[PDB]
């Protein structure tokens, strides 16, 4: 599909394709649309009865559908 | 709810 | 100042104040306005000539002012 | 599907269901998942060859897939 | 003794 | 200060400086840090006792500190 | 007759 | 709340 | 590109 | 005489 | 041999 | 740029 907002595909001097995130000013080799990466310290992944992933934060002792690695909901 | 997952004290 | 968007301060049955993030559906004891917490694996913090923190991602081999722990820019 | 991040469904004293956006601190009768509303002054909607809506801003003399009424991309 | 914060659904 | 996330300053063929928002894929002449523009239909601006602007939406019959023209809080 | 939705502070 | 402005029915 | 729509000067 | 800003695709 | 991606400023 | 920090290959 389309790149997510703020991202651009570029080509370097040698003709290699890479990706730029203008929201953070990073560049990276992998397409951000593709898609190990560990969860941050103190977190675990579990699955609901329906097989939907969710995230357990043992630091704060809370849970969320939002993957802390990506900011994306497991429900979307 | 469907927006919130199981609660921490119910799973851990 | 004000709570950040999506957050609410609540009181529990015992009269204890806690914080709710309706964007992620978490709750937590700490005020989100206050604000260990390690950087994620493969990251380091450095400082510019001006003493401004920035973040080095050795996984992707890139750098950013945006703290991966918070999503907030070191420049804001 | 699920409510978007930051939104809550509540019930009032008379048992009527309404919606709260904790990001803006509004409340409203309509479900935010449902889904006139005019485009802002100086804007028009057009369709690509593929029938995809896009938005023409005659103020700035530019175009975007992002609906200024919603902040959502016509491509999503 | 640590205590988890209140469950989103119990609270909200 | 810095450009907001997703924005770039560019120069055209004639040497004119313009601004690009990679989140919406627009371009515009004005610096986004500077910054008429009417409120959308059905909205009005008022001021609190403290002189802080807020926004009255007569369509939904609600109020917010978030300027619908910008998505920025009057409190920030 | 139109009715405004409940006030954020009355509700929340 | 300080996060919410005056309510619609109080001002209009 | 697919991320950008037709340009203003091409459509207007 | 007004001028549109450069097209996203011409530029980017 | 790993290679870093191009610098934001060299590129942009 | 002031928006981008030093490049990875310049610091590491």
């Amino acid at each position: 599909g389309p790149l997510p907002p703020g991202w651009e595909k570029r080509t370097d001097s040698n003709g290699r394709v890479y990706f730029v995130n203008h929201n953070t000013r990073i560049t990276q080799w992998e397409d951000p649309r593709s898609q190990e990466k560990p969860l941050p310290e103190g977190w675990e992944m579990r699955f609901t009865v329906d097989g939907i992933p969710y995230f357990v934060d043992h630091n704060r002792r809370t849970t969320t559908y939002i993957d802390p690695r990506t900011g994306k909901s497991a429900l979307d | 709810t469907p927006e919130a997952p199981p609660c921490y004290m119910d799973v851990i």
